[PDB]
Parts: structure tokens; C-alpha cells; sequence
């Protein structure tokens, strides 16, 4: 069983530079080509580089020529990934990938990619962005006086203005998880993120159940507890 | 550049349904062409290398066809750990280029949203900002129309939403819309309401409530 580890990802500045490691166990890297891809959030699988065996041969994709260099250690069964001129778009988590091999006969450095990347690392994750780290502030989704009697109530919390991802949100310290929705965040024009995460209950808990939402920030060593009650 | 274009983008089925996807290469490929599986949050996974050979350890349902610039996938017999995203990729000359990939989500009946709407809390207030949130609650299909009009007035461009993956107990979505104003804003009118067109409404729901 084989294993590949990705690591160095973290948060940048626009203009700065930032360097990827991929470290493997179980077998000899050098063995294989290798490649970088990158997934910006909610988006495609984007192809970035490629680096033979050897490390004789290198590729670039067009968005990351001149900015990126691909190289490997074999002696340190490693693969790295050089970034200068680091850009917003380039937010993504950060793949690296081994090469398949072929079953009978070998494919040459030059086309060593011919035959897909068959061990995948779990990514890193780059963040390019101007904003600075920032706690979020949690404000009360109410559940409306509107609520049916003897039906269902919806509440929740309202989570803004933190940077940068993630944050963890749990209800009642974790008694509470059935008919809870943590919606993905969305980038605000601000650069700082916000979500919400709601949950419905019987409306006849609202006047004897207390609910609250646990907000954990780890970037800024942020925890936050909001009570979610009945507006008076 | 090699473009490569996946048809559908996204997929309804059910447990024990045969699927089939395609993939088009914009130039000749040969048989070079591989099929990925990925899920929310994890790495892909490979399942077909060279157009049709398995890869070791993925079951055998899975399988490839094609070669120049046609291809398919089709799994037989769906199963619970089949719903993911797919992708093709072209490795035949660099750059190496994906389809966009496509969603296999799960077939359920159609099942209209609970609308709720949240005025803006008087602690945010106190830093000029106002959010008001509806929330779509666990309706399916995915497709939704969220509208906000505040004192009758259509808003456009200060909103934003944000849905949940599928459901596993239930393949219900649900969705978030976020009306963002001033506090000076908000506070000039009365009637906010959020109006939502669904599949499973017979008419557009709206929620409001009077500011005060």
C-alpha cells in the first residue's frame, strides 16, 4: 500500500511566492512521472504540470509558464512545486499525482503521462487573496412568531465577515444535528467570507428548548457561541 | 488546445440504473483518454485508463469505450457509492485537458421547498449592515427561482445564494439566499419578501414580514 502527501499550502499575498511538497511511502518515486493540478472551489479539474522521472523533462500549462517550476529530489522521494507571482485565481487546493505506468511496455519520459495519474494525494490548499485574518460575527436567524402551532419552525445563524476558510458550526454542542443545513460559503465583494447554517424543529419546542450555535474559526483562534431565541 | 466536452452535465438515476456518459474530443486523441470519480472533498479517484482497460480495484460495472474523438463511460448497475462527479481527461499531448465534468445525483419524487424569511438581527444593525436570509428548505428537483422585493420593488445585484450537496438520507436540496442593503437602506422601507418559483409549487410562495 502506497501513500502520497501533499503539504505547504497556506495563505499568500498577491505577488508573493509559495512552495508545494509531495512526499511518498511505499515505493520508489523516482520510478514515475509525476504531474500538479489544482481544483479552484466549486469548479473543474485544471491540469498544471508535469515532471518525468528523471526530471529531464518538464510541461507547464499556459496560466502558470514563467511563474511555476516543477522539480523533484529523488534521493528525498519528493516532487516540489515552485510559485512566484502568486494571483488570486491561483486559489485552489493543490494536487499531486503519480503517473500510471504502463502494463507491458514503458512509456519514455517525453510522453510519460500517455496512461493517467493513478495515485492521487488528498491536495493542499493555496489561498491568494489581500484580506487579512479575520474572526466572523454571528448574528441570530429568529424563528418567526409566524411559526405553526404544532408544526415545524426554521432558525439558524448567521455567519460573516471571516477570513480566511473554514469555519465549523455545530448546534447544541452536537445534540443537535438532525435537520441541520451549514450551506458552503460564499466569497463576498469584501473578500471576507459568510454563510449560514439553519435548522428546522417543532414549533413547540421554541418556547422551552434552547438552541444555539457553536462557531469555530481555528485561522483565528475563534469560538463563538450564539443563543437563537424568540424575538421579544 | 484539445477541448474536451462532456454531455450530460449532470444526471438523475437510481440504485441498479445503467448510466451512460459521453465525452468529445475536439481533435483525435487515439484511445488516450481516462475517466476519473470524484467526491465532495476528496481527491479523484482513476477508473479507466486508455479509453476501456479497469483500473485494479475499481468494480467491474464500471467500463470504457471509444478511441479519435468519441467516448463513453457507462456504469451498470448504479449503486449508493456510484452518485459522485466524473470526469474525462485527454492525455495524448499537454496541456492535459478534463471535460467539465458530470454529476450523477440520486432520482427522488418532487417535493416543494419550506420558505422561511429572517429579518436582519438589531445587533448587526449597529455596524450599518443589514442581511436578510430566505431559506429553501429540502425540495428537490435542485432547480429554484429566489426573488426579493422590498416594498414591491424587484432587487437585483445584492444577493447572493448558496445551495447544499444532495441529501443522503432524503436526495432533498436545500438553498440560501442573502439580501445584503445599508442600514440606511433597510431601514427607509417596510415590506420585505422573498418569492419563490419551484417545480413543486403550483404557484410562487412568498414569505415577508413588516420591518418592526
Amino acid at each position: 500500500e502506497v501513500q502520497l502527501v501533499e503539504s505547504g499550502g497556506g495563505l499568500v499575498k498577491p505577488g508573493g511566492s509559495l512552495r508545494l511538497s509531495c512526499e511518498v511511502s511505499g515505493f520508489t518515486f523516482s520510478d514515475y512521472h509525476a504531474t500538479w493540478l489544482r481544483q479552484a472551489p466549486g469548479k473543474g479539474l485544471e491540469w498544471i504540470s508535469y515532471i518525468s522521472g528523471s526530471g529531464s523533462t518538464t510541461y507547464y500549462a499556459d496560466a502558470v509558464k514563467g511563474r511555476f517550476t516543477i522539480s523533484r529530489d529523488n534521493a528525498k522521494n519528493s516532487v516540489y512545486l515552485e510559485m512566484s507571482s502568486l494571483r488570486d485565481e491561483d486559489t485552489a487546493v493543490y494536487y499531486c499525482a503519480r503517473t500510471r505506468l504502463g502494463d507491458i511496455v514503458q512509456a519514455p519520459g517525453v510522453i510519460g503521462y500517455y496512461y493517467g495519474m493513478d495515485v492521487w494525494g488528498q491536495g493542499t490548499t493555496v489561498t491568494v487573496s489581500s484580506a487579512s485574518t479575520k474572526g466572523p460575527s454571528v448574528f441570530p436567524l429568529a424563528p418567526s412568531s409566524k411559526s405553526t402551532s404544532g408544526g415545524t419552525a426554521a432558525l439558524g445563524c448567521l455567519v460573516k465577515d471571516y477570513f480566511p476558510e473554514p469555519v465549523t458550526v455545530s448546534w447544541n454542542s452536537g445534540a443537535l444535528t438532525s435537520g441541520v443545513h451549514t450551506f458552503p460559503a460564499v466569497l463576498q465583494s469584501s473578500g471576507l467570507y459568510s454563510l449560514s447554517s439553519v435548522v428546522t424543529v417543532p414549533s413547540s419546542s421554541l418556547g422551552t428548548q434552547t438552541y444555539i450555535c457553536n462557531v469555530n474559526h481555528k485561522p483565528s483562534n475563534t469560538k463563538v457561541d450564539k443563543k437563537v431565541e424568540p424575538k421579544s | 488546445d484539445i477541448q474536451m466536452t462532456q454531455s450530460p452535465s449532470s444526471l438523475s438515476a437510481s440504485v441498479g440504473d445503467r448510466v451512460t456518459i459521453t465525452c468529445r474530443a475536439s481533435q483525435r486523441i487515439r484511445n488516450y483518454l481516462n475517466w476519473y470519480q470524484q467526491k465532495p472533498g476528496r481527491a479523484p479517484k482513476l477508473l479507466i485508463y486508455t479509453a476501456s482497460k479497469l483500473q485494479g480495484g475499481v468494480p467491474s460495472r464500471f467500463s470504457g469505450s471509444g478511441s479519435g474523438t468519441d467516448f463513453t463511460l457507462t456504469i451498470n448497475s448504479l449503486q449508493p457509492e456510484d452518485f459522485a462527479t466524473y470526469y474525462c481527461q485527454q492525455s495524448h499531448e499537454t496541456p492535459l485537458t478534463f471535460g467539465q465534468g458530470t454529476k450523477i445525483e440520486v432520482r427522488r419524487t418532487v417535493a416543494a421547498p419550506s420558505v422561511f424569511i429572517f429579518p436582519p438581527s438589531d445587533e448587526q444593525l449597529k455596524s450599518g449592515t443589514a442581511s436578510v436570509v430566505c431559506l429553501l428548505n429540502n425540495f428537490y428537483p435542485r432547480e429554484a427561482k429566489v426573488q426579493w422585493k422590498v416594498d414591491n420593488a424587484l432587487q437585483s445585484g445584492n444577493s447572493q445564494e448558496s445551495v447544499t450537496e444532495q441529501d443522503s438520507k432524503d436526495s432533498t436540496y436545500s438553498l440560501s439566499s442573502t439580501l445584503t442593503l445599508s442600514k440606511a437602506d433597510y431601514e427607509k422601507h417596510k415590506v420585505y419578501a422573498c418569492e419563490v418559483t419551484h417545480q413543486g409549487l403550483s404557484s410562487p410562495v412568498t414569505k415577508s414580514f413588516n420591518r418592526g
